[PDB]
RNA sequence: GAAAUUGUUGAAAGGGAAGGGCAUUUGAUCAGACA
RNA sequence: AGAACUGGCGAUGCGGGAUGAACCGAACGUAGAGUUAAGGUGCCGGAAUACACGCUCAUCAGACACCACAAAAGGUGUUAG
RNA sequence: GCCCUGAAAAUGGAUGGCGCUCAAGCGUGUUACCUAUACUCUACCGUCAGGGUUGAUAUGAUGCCCUGACGAGUAGGCAGGCGUGGAGGUCAGUGACGAAGCCUAGACCGUAAGGUCGGGUCGAACGGCCUCUAGUGCAGAUCUUGGUGGUAGUAGCAAAUA
RNA sequence: UUUGCUCCACACAAUAUAGAUGGAUACGAAUAAGGCGUCCUUGUGGCGUCGCUGAACCAUAGCAGGCUAGCAACGGUGCACUUGGCGGAAAGGCCUUGGGUGCUUGCUGGCGAAUUGCAAUGUCAUUUUGCGUGGGGAUAAAUCAUUUGUAUACGACUUAGA
C-alpha cells in the first residue's frame, strides 16, 4: 500500500468526485444530500459535507460514517508515480509504506 | 526537406552516420552519402583491423558461398553497419534500402549538386580530442580493397576542378556585394533593414 | 503564384505500436518543422489528409484522399498521433501527408 | 419503414471456423471447441484463432433484426402471411424456399395488400 | 537520493513519570525530504543512544537555508563509507555556493569514484574552511590562485537539426 | 574422434570448380608489369598445339 | 451422381514451404436503406 | 536426492526478461477514451543521440536481477583515499 | 574504484542484432517520454443478487420495470441449448406449376452448436410446433470397408552366345 | 507468317506509382583553429572583419494566375536556334558568343472574377505500354535438322555446309 495524511482538500475531493454509498450492498454514488441523510441521519450527518466533518474529525461516529463509504476507486497516477520502482519503501525512493502528508499530490493525481 | 540529400562522408563516424541515414530513408528520405573512404570508425586502425578479421573468419563451414559475405570496400563496410539497423528482410525494408546509394568519393553528377554533414555523427564534434581512431580508406586496403589508390587520383583531380569553381564563384560574390554596396543607403535598402532584411 | 500550398507537409511513420505488436486505429505523423511537443500542439485538431492515385475514376477523378485529424502529440521530438477515418494502409509508412491549418485559431 | 431502432451494432462480423479446418478438408468449418491438452487455441495464444464466446452476443435491443430493421418470419403461403398483419413495421415475411412459383405471386399479391415487406420477392418470378 | 535539503531534527526518549523532561538531542541530516530526515534520523540515534523510534518522540524538525547563497566557499567534508572489503573514514574537499550543492556532488562523487551507493555513506562533518591555505585537497587549491582564467578549448555546439550545410568549427 | 593417421588431401582447394570452362581460349588474367622506356610490341601471342 | 483426386478455361499470387490473427489500400462482388 | 512455511507452475493466457512451464508486472466477457506496471526510449523499435557530476581506452574493453560462470595472486595504467 | 595480467577446445556466431569510446560503457542524480488482456470513466453481452409489478378494457408471470456487483481455467460437476433416425398430436403445413438430395470465395439471423433465402442441378416425396423414443452427432483408435493421391511416365522391362 | 523495325513529332487510348506540390543552393582543408575582405616583402606574412548555426540564401503578388495600355530601363528570365570551349569516375551534363522571340510584379493604367452557393485533394506530377497517322533512318540473324570430335551420360561444347 502507499498511504498518509490526508488533507481536508483531498477528502472533500475525494467524497465529491468519487464518494459511493453502501446501501443494500448496491454500491450507490452520492449525488444528493439526500442519500446520506437516508442512510446516515441516525447519527447526525445529514450531508455530503456532514460525511466529510464526521470523517476528517474522526467523530464519534467515524466507524458507521467510514464503512458507510464504498472504498474509493482510485485511477492510476496522472503524473506518474515520480518513482522508477514502486515496491520498494517511500523512504528508498519508491512509493510504498506510510509517505505522511505526500499522499495528497499522489491521491489528487489519482483522483 | 529535400528530394535527395547528399552527405559528404568525409569526417563521420560509422555507426553514427549509419544510425541517422537508416532512420531517414525509413521515414521516406532519399539519401546518397559520398567519399566513403574518408569515414571515420572510434578506436585506433588496430583494433577495426583485428575487429574485421573476427567478421572475417565466419562463414558457412560446408560451403563459404551460403556464408556471412565480407565487402572489403569502405562504401560496403558502411551499408553494412546500415543495413543492420534496417529491418532488411521486411518489404518495407528493402523499400527504405532502395532510398540509399553509398560511394567511394564523389562521381558525377554529385560532385557539382551539394553535400551537407550530419553534426551528430561529426568525428570532430563527438569523440573527445585524444581519443584515436580509424579512417575507412585505410581499414579497407587492409582488408583487400583494391582502389583506394585510383579513387585518391580521381578525386585530387575532381578537387582541383572544384576548387576553379569555387575560385570564379568567390570573384563572382564579390561583385554581387560590389553592386549590393552602391544599394545601400538608398529608400529600399533603408526600409527592408527595419523589416529585418 | 508558383507555390499554391495551403498544408503543412508531413510524413506518415508508425502505427502506434509495443515492441512486438502495433494498434492500426492510431497512426504516428511527422511535421515538417515541429519539434518540440509545445509546437505540435498547435496542429492538435488540424485535419490531415492522405492523397493517393488509383487506376478507376470515381466520381470522375483518379485521385481519392483519405482524412482525418491530429489528435494528441507523441513523444518529445514533436511527433503526433493521428486517427484518420479508416486506417491508413502501413503501405503508407514513410508516405507524404498533408496537415491542412483548420479548424483554424488564429 | 420500420420500426425506429439504435443503430445495429454487429460485434463481431467474421464468421467462427474451426481450427485446421483450412488445413485438412476432413475438418469442416463448423465451429468446434478445442478440448486438446497442449492446443494453442484452447490455451488462446496470441496470433490465433478466436473463440465464441458471450461477450459477442449481441444487443438484446437490435438483436434479430436484419438491415432493414425487422426480424424476419418464415411464411409458407397467405394465412401464414396474415400473422403479420398488425406487424408491419417489425416483421417481414420470409417465403419458403419450397412454395411453388404460382403461389409465390399470391403472397407477394396479398403483402403488397397488407403493407407486409417480403425479403425474397424475385424468387422463381418468371422474367 | 536527490536534490538535497537539510534540516535541523530535533527529538527526545518518551517522557516517564518518573522522568519527564528527558534530553532533547538535535541532528543536522541531508535529505530530499522531511520523511527520509526524520528516518534518517532515527537511523543514527539508535547508533548512539538507547532508543528507537517507538520509545522516542520528534520534537521538531527545521529546515536550515544556507546563510550566504550567493558567496563561494571551500568546504571540507568528513565521510565515513563502507565499501565491499572494509569499512573507511576519508575526508574530501569541494568547493561550491551551498552545503546542500556540496553534499550533492560529495555523495555523486562517492558513486563515482568509490562505488558507494547513498546507503553505505555517513557524513561525519561538513563545515565551511575559513582562512585559505587550510585547504589541503590540490584540485580545490588550483582555483585559489591570484587573477585566474582559463579557456574552454574545442567547443562543440549542440545541433538543432539532423542535417548542417557548412561544417561545424570548434572556434572559441 | 580424430582422424588416426594424419595424411594430406586430395587435390587443390585452389583450382575449384572443377567445371568446364568458359571457352577453348582460355583467358589471359594478367599481363606482364609495364616499362613503358621500352620499344611497343606485344606482350602474348597465339597458336595451336 | 458428394468428397478425395484429375483435364480444360478464367482470374490472381509466388527471391529456401504453405496455411493463420488484427488492420487498411487496391480489385472483384453484394445486401439494405433514400424517397 | 529428501523435509519445513508460504507462494507459484501443473490447470493460464496477457506486458516485460530477445529466446524460455515456474522470474518481474499483472490474472483474461465484447469494445471506446484515458492513465500506468514490470521493462524501456542511437537504429533495428513505440519513446530525450535529454539534462548533471565523476570513472573507464582494453593487440580478445564493457554493457542490468533470476541468467546462461570465473579464483587466488599481481600491475611504476589511471582515479580517489 | 575502473582497467590490464592471471584467462586453454573443438562447424562460423553472437551484450538479441547493427554498432557504440567527454558512449549507445560503469556508478549516481534529475526531468520528460513510450505501452499490458492491469487501473479509472462509458457502451453492450452474460451470471448472481436486491427491489417494484396480476386492476381491467391486447399480445409473453418460467414474464415486464428499476438497481448493484461480478466474468481465467485442465480433470471434473451441473445447466441452457443445437443437430440426426423413428413414434403420438397438431398447422385441414410444403410439393411434379418441381419434394428430397447435391452444387454455389451470392444474401440474411444466431456468441455458437446451427438456422434461413436466392441461383444451379435434380426428379417424389417432405417439413414447423408440443410431446415420445433411441443402434442419435467423429479427425485421430499402427481404427473397419471402399475410393484416391504425391512418389512417377520414376525403379525398371539387362541370366540362358544372334 | 499478311506492311514489319527504328529515332524524332502528337494523338487517342490504357496501366501503373515505397509517395512532386517554390529551389538537392558544388572549393578544399583545419578543428589546441578557420572563412572572407584588403595590403605587401607572395609568406606558416601585415592589417581588418565574421561565426555563437540554413531562423539562411535564392524565389515568391497577377483566372492554377485571364484579356489589355503606357512609362522608366537595356536590366532580368523562359523558349527554340546559332559561335566557340570544357567535362570519361557512371563523362550524357557545365560554360561562353550572337541574333530571334515570350514574359517581366521596376513603375503607372483599363477590363474580368460572383451561383463551385459556409469545408469536402477538388484533380495542374511521371511510369511503362499499345494502336493507328507521316517527318528522318535501316534492310539481320539465331535455333531445328545435317555435319566435325580439340567435346559429350542427356542437354551443353567445338566445327562444317549455297
Ligand atoms: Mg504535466
Ligand atoms: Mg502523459
Ligand atoms: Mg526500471
Ligand atoms: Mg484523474
Ligand atoms: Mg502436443
Ligand atoms: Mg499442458
Ligand atoms: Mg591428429
Ligand atoms: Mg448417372
Ligand atoms: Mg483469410
Ligand atoms: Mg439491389
Ligand atoms: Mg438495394
Ligand atoms: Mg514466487
Ligand atoms: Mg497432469
Ligand atoms: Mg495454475
Ligand atoms: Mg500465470
Ligand atoms: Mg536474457
Ligand atoms: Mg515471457
Ligand atoms: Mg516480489
Ligand atoms: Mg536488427
Ligand atoms: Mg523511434
Ligand atoms: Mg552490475
Ligand atoms: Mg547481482
Ligand atoms: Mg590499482
Ligand atoms: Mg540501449
Ligand atoms: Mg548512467
Ligand atoms: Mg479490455
Ligand atoms: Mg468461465
Ligand atoms: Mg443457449
Ligand atoms: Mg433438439
Ligand atoms: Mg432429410
Ligand atoms: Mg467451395
Ligand atoms: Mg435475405
Ligand atoms: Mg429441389
Ligand atoms: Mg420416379
Ligand atoms: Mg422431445
Ligand atoms: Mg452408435
Ligand atoms: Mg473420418
Ligand atoms: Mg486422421
Ligand atoms: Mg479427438
Ligand atoms: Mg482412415
Ligand atoms: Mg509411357
Ligand atoms: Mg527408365
Ligand atoms: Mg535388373
Ligand atoms: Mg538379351
Ligand atoms: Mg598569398
Ligand atoms: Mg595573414
Ligand atoms: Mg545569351
Ligand atoms: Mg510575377
Amino acid at each position: 500500500v502507499a498511504y498518509g495524511y490526508p488533507s481536508y482538500s483531498t477528502i472533500r475531493q475525494l467524497v465529491y468526485k468519487r464518494g459511493f454509498g453502501k446501501i443494500n450492498k448496491q454500491r450507490v454514488p452520492l449525488s444528493d444530500n439526500a442519500i446520506i441523510e437516508a442512510n446516515l441521519g441516525k447519527y447526525g450527518i445529514l450531508s455530503i459535507d456532514d460525511l466529510i466533518h464526521e470523517i476528517i474529525t474522526v467523530g464519534p461516529h467515524f466507524k458507521q460514517a467510514n464503512n458507510f463509504l464504498w472504498p474509493f476507486k482510485l485511477s492510476n497516477p496522472s503524473g506518474g508515480w515520480g518513482v522508477p520502482r514502486k515496491f520498494k519503501h517511500f523512504i528508498q525512493g519508491g512509493s510504498f509504506g506510510n509517505r505522511e502528508e505526500f499522499i495528497n499530490k499522489l491521491v489528487k493525481s489519482m483522483n | 526537406v529535400e528530394p535527395v540529400v547528399v552527405i559528404d562522408g568525409k569526417g563521420h563516424l560509422v555507426g553514427r552516420l549509419a544510425s541517422v541515414v537508416a532512420k531517414q530513408l525509413l521515414n521516406g528520405q532519399k539519401i546518397v552519402v559520398v567519399r566513403a573512404e574518408e569515414l571515420n570508425i572510434s578506436g585506433e586502425f588496430f583494433r577495426n583491423k583485428l575487429k574485421y578479421h573476427d567478421f572475417l573468419r565466419k562463414a558457412t563451414a560446408f560451403n563459404k558461398t551460403r556464408g556471412p559475405f565480407h565487402f572489403r570496400a569502405p562504401s560496403r563496410i558502411f551499408y553494412k553497419a546500415l543495413r543492420g539497423m534496417v529491418s532488411h528482410k521486411t518489404a518495407r525494408g528493402k523499400a527504405a534500402l532502395e532510398r540509399l546509394k553509398v560511394f567511394e568519393g564523389i562521381p558525377p553528377p554529385y560532385d557539382k549538386k551539394k553535400r551537407v554533414v550530419v553534426p551528430q555523427a561529426l568525428r570532430v564534434l563527438r569523440l573527445k580530442p585524444g581519443r584515436k581512431y580509424t579512417t575507412l580508406g585505410k581499414l579497407s586496403t587492409s582488408v583487400g580493397w583494391k582502389y583506394e589508390d585510383v579513387v585518391a587520383k580521381l578525386e585530387a583531380k575532381r578537387k582541383v576542378s572544384s576548387a576553379e569553381y569555387y575560385a570564379k564563384k568567390r570573384a563572382f560574390t564579390k561583385k554581387v556585394a560590389s553592386a549590393n554596396a552602391t544599394a545601400a543607403e538608398s529608400d529600399v535598402a533603408k526600409q527592408l533593414a527595419a523589416l529585418g532584411y | 503564384a508558383e507555390s499554391h500550398r495551403l498544408y503543412v507537409k508531413g510524413k506518415h511513420l508508425s502505427y502506434q505500436r509495443s515492441k512486438r505488436v502495433n494498434n492500426p486505429n492510431v497512426s504516428l505523423i511527422k511535421i515538417e518543422g515541429v519539434a518540440t511537443p509545445q509546437d505540435a500542439q498547435f496542429y492538435l485538431g488540424k485535419r490531415i489528409a492522405y492523397v493517393y492515385r488509383a487506376s478507376k475514376e470515381v466520381r470522375g477523378s483518379k485521385i481519392r484522399v483519405m482524412w482525418g485529424k491530429v489528435t494528441r502529440t507523441h513523444g518529445n521530438s514533436g511527433v503526433v498521433r493521428a486517427t484518420f477515418r479508416n486506417n491508413l494502409p502501413a503501405k503508407t509508412f514513410g508516405a507524404s501527408v498533408r496537415i491542412f491549418l483548420y479548424p483554424s485559431n488564429i | 419503414a420500420s420500426l425506429p431502432h439504435p443503430k445495429i451494432v454487429k460485434k463481431h462480423t467474421k464468421k467462427f471456423k474451426r481450427h485446421h479446418s483450412d488445413r485438412y478438408h476432413r475438418v469442416a468449418e463448423n465451429w468446434r471447441k478445442q478440448k486438446g491438452i497442449d492446443s494453442v487455441v484452447r490455451r488462446r495464444f496470441r496470433g490465433n484463432i478466436s473463440q465464441p464466446k458471450i461477450g459477442y452476443g449481441s444487443n438484446k435491443k437490435t438483436k434479430f433484426l436484419s438491415p432493414s430493421g425487422h426480424k424476419t418470419f418464415l411464411v409458407a403461403n397467405v394465412k401464414d402471411l396474415e400473422t403479420l398483419t398488425m406487424h408491419t413495421k417489425t416483421y417481414a415475411a420470409e417465403i419458403a424456399h419450397n412454395i411453388s412459383a404460382k403461389n409465390r405471386v399470391v403472397i407477394l399479391a396479398r403483402a403488397k395488400a397488407l403493407g407486409i415487406k417480403v425479403t425474397n420477392p424475385k424468387g422463381r418470378l418468371a422474367l | 537520493m536527490a536534490h538535497f535539503k537539510e534540516y535541523q531534527v530535533i527529538g527526545r526518549r518518551l517522557p516517564t513519570e518518573s522522568v519527564p523532561e528527558p534530553k532533547l538531542f538535535r541532528m543536522r541530516i541531508f535529505a530530499s525530504n522531511e520523511v527520509i530526515a526524520k528516518s534518517r534520523y532515527w537511523y543514527f540515534l539508535q547508533k548512539l543512544h538507547k532508543v528507537k523510534k517507538a520509545s522516542g518522540e520528534i520534537v521538531s524538525i527545521n529546515q536550515i537555508n544556507e546563510a550566504h547563497p550567493t558567496k563561494v566557499k571551500n568546504f571540507g567534508v568528513w565521510v565515513r563509507y563502507d565499501s565491499r572489503s572494509g569499512t573507511h573514514n576519508m575526508y574530501k574537499e569541494i568547493r561550491d555556493v551551498s552545503r546542500v550543492a556540496a553534499v550533492e556532488t560529495l555523495y555523486q562523487d562517492m558513486a563515482a569514484r568509490h562505488r558507494a551507493r547513498f546507503r553505505s555513506i555517513h557524513i561525519l562533518k561538513v563545515a565551511e574552511i575559513e582562512k585559505t591555505a587550510d585547504v589541503k585537497r590540490q584540485y580545490v587549491k588550483q582555483f585559489l590562485t591570484k587573477d585566474l582564467k582559463f579557456p574552454l578549448p574545442h567547443r562543440v555546439q549542440k545541433s538543432t537539426k539532423t542535417f548542417s550545410y557548412k561544417r561545424p568549427s570548434t572556434f572559441y | 574422434s580424430h582422424r588416426k593417421y594424419e595424411a594430406p588431401r586430395h587435390g587443390h582447394l585452389g583450382f575449384l570448380p572443377r567445371k568446364r570452362a568458359a571457352s577453348i581460349r582460355a583467358r589471359v588474367k594478367a599481363f606482364p608489369k609495364d616499362d613503358r622506356s621500352k620499344p611497343v610490341a606485344l606482350t602474348s601471342f597465339l597458336g595451336y598445339k
